[PDB]
RNA sequence: AAAAUGUUUU
RNA sequence: UAUCAGCUUGUUGGUGGGGUAGUGGCUUACCAAGGCUUUGACGGGUAGCCGGCCUGAGAGGGUGACCGGCCACAUUGGGACUGAGAUACGGCCCAGACUCCUACGGGAGGCAGCAGUGGGGAAUAUUGCACAAUGGGCGGAAGCCUGAUGCAGCAACGCCGCGUGCGGGAUGACGGCCUUCGGGUUGUAAACCGCUUUCGCCUGUGACGAAGCGUGAGUGACGGUAAUGGGUAAAGAAGCACCGGCUAACUACGUGCCAGCAGCCGCGGUGAUACGUAGGGUGCGAGCGUUGUCCGGAUUUAUUGGGCGUAAAGGGCUCGUAGGUGGUUGAUCGCGUCGGAAGUGUAAUCUUGGGGCUUAACCCUGAGCGUGCUUUCGAUACGGGUUGACUUGAGGAAGGUAGGGGAGAAUGGAAUUCCUGGUGGAGCGGUGGAAUGCGCAGAUAUCAGGAGGAACACCAGUGGCGAAGGCGGUUCUCUGGGCCUUUCCUGACGCUGAGGAGCGAAAGCGUGGGGAGCGAACAGGCUUAGAUACCCUGGUAGUCCACGCUGUAAACGGUGGGUACUAGGUGUGGGGUCCAUUCCACGGGUUCCGUGCCGUAGCUAACGCUUUAAGUACCCCGCCUGGGGAGUACGGCCGCAAGGCUAAAACUCAAAGGAAUUACACACCGCCCGUCAAGUCAUGAAAGUUGGUAACACCCGAAGCCGGUGGCCUAACCGUUGUGGGGGAGCCGUCGAAGGUGGGACUGGUGAUUAGGACUAAGUCGUAACAAGGUAGCCGUACCGGAAGGUGCGGCUGGAUCA
């Protein structure tokens, strides 16, 4: 565009889409497990991915993935929910922080323990 | 209609130099004559001449004769217009532009007449950055 | 001269 | 932010008065009718601003913690009082909401001071010490006060520094792990030998900050602190992430599309370097990862620094308003611009030079920076202002001139159809083949006569004209623009143009007319698994006319307008002018303006473009920012309607796409479209229903200031010493928070029902597109149909046959 066109109407940037609206500017949010279940992944891929409908303290209810082999949380279990997308799962944009609040660390972890909330074993 | 006769001079020179023409001609103006003079003094054209009208009998004609070196080699690596009519560019005595790392010359119209950057910097005078001929 | 279609391997 | 276009009536100005520290509609009376606004007023949304901070090559982008400056506020709303000074945080008055005391009559209170509690939250500390230092208040002073401040506690929250050992040690030991059973690896690692003592722990010494303060005596909260001597033992002191690619670092075992991993590409279906564990390794290290957020990479909003023929992108076209922009030149101004000077840009930060903490972080100090602004003095090349010339841009005159440019009216012939008559007799028509249909009630055919509507063979394309859409019988009338020309005239009058206005194929709509042919819909016949199609026979709107409306097209050259420059070659349309023979014209040239093809430089991803640019440049406008959702919803405008214009978001995918090579590449047993059925997610409509915010018009109206009044109460003043002056309570009036009442505006949730979108069975129904996709496809519009789609009308080539 001409300089006069830029003067009359300047450049405008893009919108910069948000990824995790339910957190509302917080690194993680507390919630209650309104439902605990399993979902089939999209294709390709095939499994029984463990997820939970959680009512976060922001008043929004979202689906959160439960990582790691092992699971204890059930109905009305208080959880901490952080960001994180599961690519082969449409509509899952959050994960549950293992080792925090009611959810507990994966039992037999010995590598990458901190990411699954597993205390070091003597 | 014609908007920037200086840009017309620059593009005429660029096109003629690219097409390997020995001479180019245009309607004459004082600033065009000054730019041609400093181009000749800096060695980018062989010579220049202002001709009294005898074909159109209307106005003076400025004619630039260019120089090509051994094996038909361009003496002008390019010319660019800086202070456009749509957006004019003025440079201070400290912020004078450098062309081709200093190899080329920026033509600056200062309050003391047309002066190449090197000159201006020596006189510590700025002005309107007309061209970047290199 | 008209004359349709071709699931999910691993 | 325009999906907010009108706002304001003390409002804008004037005069007099009042008021105030002070100017002022600050207030008041009177007069006038202003003021603001598409260069965005008013309204909505969000927000304290800045020095700075983060990021970045820079330009920028994000941000406003500590520290420092300004502002605002102190339970919410309002008000004044006192004072030099008041949003009066730890004041007062009134009202509201709260909490507390009460003997029920009435009272008391405001941590967004410091610490602290509850609560909310992913998340942020002690109900500490001292006024020793600096700062502040009062006092003549000693001094008193200071949750300012100086300190300490707490937390890896950040930055910085240090330690967890150092040297030697092959016999390359065991043990793990791997193996080709040879060995390899962990690994100089260990064992073993000799050393050192920072930190920690134990113990001793022990400050500076005080050139303070105090008449003196005396006087350090931090504090037995820092620092430092001695002692102990190599000890009390290493984890976290990662190892398919980007990306530094690989193997074994277990698992078997399971369990799981992932930032993207993807991994897992029995040989997993991608899951889990182990050995080994790598990056970091008192940290290491994850999440959130910001900048970078992203030139992915491109001023620096991008684009629009086919990838997303040129408005359908023109006129034209604001605006942007401006041929040659004289003079002048000195606003832009440029150069000095002065002032300012506090400090801190930041850059940098010195200095101090054992180094560093950090701290002090000098300078720079502070990218500007104001004042002032210069310069005049350029931009602009003022002013005067010039003619080459532009327009005009005169003459020459081409044409389907437009509008109106009359009118010509052929052909179709119908009608009348003659003749004549069995079919005609139609197709791939047929049938429906028409025909002995005489069709088809054939001749004559007539009626009527519509379109204009040949000329006619390789062409002309128009801003585009578009424009073809002839004649006349009216009218627009273009081209050329040497003289002539004006003298930059130019270009472009947001908003706005007009024009704008076809279809469509309204009123009236007309209706031959054609022909959506429709009916029938065929084909077919079906055939709501192709094909056939019929056939209504429409096609036509008049006047309006609509305002969209593949409205395409998918290429905005103007200008200058940059090889040629070769057709063709228009105007001149020149030449020879003519004294026509044939011919050649040449010039100006069109319109094609080839083609150089150049450009482009390629295809291709190339003087008619998609090349080199300058001016102005429109437009693009991944694909869907979607040119859809909501709102608004326009319309009689159809609809058009303006124009999102949630959600979803990791592609979509351009050209080309050999819409398919799993390679036609390909690909691929839409209903219907099922599930999931987000969203729209909806009788309604439920909130919220911002105001408005009235009614009432506390405190309070102001203006009145004051019969009541009054020590200073004066008295003719009976009082008066002046004041005060009280009372009234204006304004006035709150409340009440009413009607609107905006907006959130929800809503039976309903609509479409996205994704998922590997469901059902057809095959619409991609090849001539088997009826070339697509664009606008119209009607029809289970659904794709079918058909009519006009258009396009992003189709082709035959040349
Ligand atoms: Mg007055
Ligand atoms: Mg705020
Ligand atoms: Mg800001
Ligand atoms: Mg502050
Ligand atoms: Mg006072
Ligand atoms: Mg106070
Ligand atoms: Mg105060
Ligand atoms: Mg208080
Ligand atoms: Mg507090
Ligand atoms: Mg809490
Ligand atoms: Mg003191
Ligand atoms: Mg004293
Ligand atoms: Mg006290
Ligand atoms: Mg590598
Ligand atoms: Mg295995
Ligand atoms: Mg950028
Ligand atoms: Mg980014
Ligand atoms: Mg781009
Ligand atoms: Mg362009
Ligand atoms: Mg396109
Ligand atoms: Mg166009
Ligand atoms: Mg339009
Ligand atoms: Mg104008
Ligand atoms: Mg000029
Ligand atoms: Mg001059
Ligand atoms: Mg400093
Ligand atoms: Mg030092
Ligand atoms: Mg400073
Ligand atoms: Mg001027
Ligand atoms: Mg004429
Ligand atoms: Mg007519
Ligand atoms: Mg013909
Ligand atoms: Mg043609
Ligand atoms: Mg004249
Ligand atoms: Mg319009
Ligand atoms: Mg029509
Ligand atoms: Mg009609
Ligand atoms: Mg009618
Ligand atoms: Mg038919
Ligand atoms: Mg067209
Ligand atoms: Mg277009
Ligand atoms: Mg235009
Ligand atoms: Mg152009
Ligand atoms: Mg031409
Ligand atoms: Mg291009
Ligand atoms: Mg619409
Ligand atoms: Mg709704
Ligand atoms: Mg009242
Ligand atoms: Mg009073
Ligand atoms: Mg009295
Ligand atoms: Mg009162
Ligand atoms: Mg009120
Ligand atoms: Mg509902
Ligand atoms: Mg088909
Ligand atoms: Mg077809
Ligand atoms: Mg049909």
């Amino acid at each position: 565009p001409t300089i006069q066109q830029l003067v009359r109407k300047g450049r405008t940037d893009k919108i910069s889409k948000n990824k995790t609206p339910a957190l509302k500017g917080s690194p993680q949010r507390r919630g209650v497990c309104t439902r605990v279940y399993t979902t089939t992944p999209k294709k390709p891929n095939s499994a029984l991915r463990k997820v939970a409908r959680v009512r976060l303290s922001s008043g929004i209810e979202v689906t959160a993935y439960i990582p790691g082999v092992g699971h204890n949380l059930q109905e009305h279990s208080m959880v901490l929910v952080r960001g994180g997308r599961v690519k082969d799962l449409p509509g899952v944009r959050y994960k549950i922080v293992r080792g925090s609040l009611d959810t507990q660390g994966v039992k037999g972890r010995k590598q990458a323990r901190s990411r699954y909330g597993a205390k070091k074993e003597k | 209609t014609m908007t920037d006769p200086i840009a017309d001079m620059l593009t005429r020179l660029r096109n003629a130099n690219q097409a390997y023409h020995d001479q180019t001609s245009m309607p004459h103006s004082k600033i065009k004559a000054g730019i041609a003079g400093i181009l000749k003094s800096e060695g980018y054209i062989a010579d220049y001449k202002v001709n009294e009208p005898k074909e159109g009998e209307v106005g003076k004609t400025l004619t630039l004769t260019l120089k090509y070196g051994e094996n038909r080699e361009r003496s002008i690596a390019g010319v660019r217009r800086i202070s456009k009519p749509g957006l004019r560019v003025y440079a201070k005595s400290t912020a004078l532009p450098k062309v081709l790392g200093g190899l080329g010359i920026a033509i600056i119209s200062t309050s003391q007449g047309l002066l190449t950057d090197k000159q201006a910097h020596e006189k510590s005078v700025g002005g309107e950055v007309l061209a970047y001929v290199w």
